[PDB]
């Protein structure tokens, strides 16, 4: 199957700004007539996808004039030549040239804005979780831009991946900013055997992690 | 004037069936294509098959050979999608899709379909509070086990100003788990009273939860 | 020609 790659999976615009979206596949998107059965949706959350450019560059009635497609062969370019806040929301490539028809992964058109790095926050199981034999901790990483994050857990200084889950927050409309909520879920028999519980937060305005940690018996 | 319409969101349990509806109006039912499109949460588009609305014949793709049934009232100008045996990968909203020449042109507004063995359970809430320190501080409540959706947290506090995230309820196991937090100036916490309030309509169940060191 | 069309 014929797969579509878009670039960047992220982009922050300003409104009133120009935005340029890529989509590139592992096959040509020639089809034997001759056409290039390359599409551009944008989807808004809770909403189905609406049809913006068809074959590359026709425009679908209805659409803006700020909308526009370019390109050929493997290698297509959404354009908007000045962003509106209706906008904003992600932007789906689909093929129909190859069966079956596959879609892009989506790039979302963000609001840009300073960096700016997470507030780190741990916490430890609740007495009422232990109770239930269960242990959960947790670590939020609030109000950091951009998007991009990496968080690793350790225990008594090895990383553990097994029963971590991860909530991210859409862009806040006050901030601009993301937040990210990390669960680790231990059974209660093995969060009171190990001691040291870190949660390491990787970050572009930081060279290093911010690292947060607690030890059981203190 | 072209417009989809699908029917409403659907729970199910594992092994159930569904059917789903695709209503089509301002075209000719029978001259062009209708399409599945699955969108499981946070995942991409997958393309399910096609339903020839002319001879009725149904195309799946092959990640949709055994389970899936597309089928017609054209009569009605009607599409259906029939998902046998379901399972908890099934979990996705549908949408049915015109092709014309080679477009996906016009979507429904999408059916979610949730699939759980759960039946109707309350969260446990459970406060998430610093534990041997700053200007501000931050507190949570972890909010776990509940289905179906619609949870809400308000924070009660002694502070004139606070700053709330909301964390989106993840599906695990059948059951969803959720977190908020709030940060407020630490001259309000702990000397003043925080709590969260965890409202679970579905089951009437609200449970007050106070933050402590 | 596009084998999703359902009409010559």
């Amino acid at each position: 199957d014929v797969v579509m790659t878009q670039t960047p999976l992220s982009l922050p615009v300003s409104l009133g700004d120009q935005a340029s979206i890529s989509c590139r596949s592992s096959q040509s998107l020639v089809y034997s007539n001759g056409n290039t059965y390359l599409d551009w949706f944008l989807q808004k959350p809770g909403q189905s996808p609406k049809l913006l450019i068809y074959k590359v560059s026709n425009r679908f009635s209805g659409v803006p004039d700020r909308f526009s497609g370019s390109g050929s062969g493997t290698d297509f370019t959404l354009k908007i030549s000045r962003v509106e806040a209706e906008d904003l929301g992600v932007y789906f490539c689909s093929q129909t040239t190859h069966v079956p028809p596959t879609f892009g992964g989506g790039t979302k058109l963000e609001i840009k804005r300073t960096v700016a790095a997470p507030s780190v926050f741990i916490f430890p199981p609740s007495d009422e979780q232990l109770k239930s034999g269960t242990a959960s901790v947790v670590c939020l990483l609030n109000n950091f831009y951009p998007r991009e994050a990496k968080v690793q857990w350790k225990v008594d200084n090895a990383l553990q991946s097994g029963n971590s889950q991860e909530s991210v927050t859409e862009q806040d409309s006050k901030d601009s900013t993301y937040s990210l909520s990390s669960t680790l879920t231990l059974s209660k028999a093995d969060y009171e055997k190990h001691k040291v519980y870190a949660c390491e937060v990787t970050h572009q305005g930081l060279s290093s992690p911010v690292t947060k940690s607690f030890n059981r018996g203190e | 004037q072209i417009q989809l319409v699908q029917s409403g969101p659907e729970l199910k349990k594992p092994g159930e069936t569904v059917k789903i509806s695709c209503k089509a109006s301002g075209y000719t039912f029978t001259t062009y294509a209708l399409n599945w499109v699955k969108q499981a949460p946070g995942k991409g588009l997958k393309w399910m098959g096609w339903i020839n609305t002319y001879s009725g014949v149904p195309t799946y793709a092959d990640d949709f050979k055994g389970r899936f049934a597309f089928s017609l009232e054209t009569s009605a100008s009607t599409a259906y999608l029939q998902i046998n045996n379901l399972k908890n990968a099934d979990t996705a909203t549908y949408f049915c899709a015109r092709g014309m020449s080679g477009t996906f042109d016009y979507w429904g507004q999408g059916t979610s379909l949730t699939v759980s063995s759960a039946k109707t359970t309350p969260p446990s809430v459970y406060p998430l509070a610093p534990g041997c320190t700053g200007s501000s501080v931050t507190l949570g409540c972890l909010v776990k086990g509940y289905f179906p959706e619609s949870v809400t947290v308000t924070w009660n506090s002694g502070s004139l100003s606070s700053s709330v995230h909301t964390f989106p309820a993840l599906l695990q196991s059948g059951l969803y788990t959720m977190s908020s937090s709030v940060t407020v100036p630490s001259s309000t916490w702990p000397s003043q009273t925080v709590t969260c309030s965890v409202a679970h309509p579905a089951s009437s169940t609200t449970v007050d939860k106070k933050i402590e060191p | 020609a596009h084998w999703m069309d359902q009409h010559f």
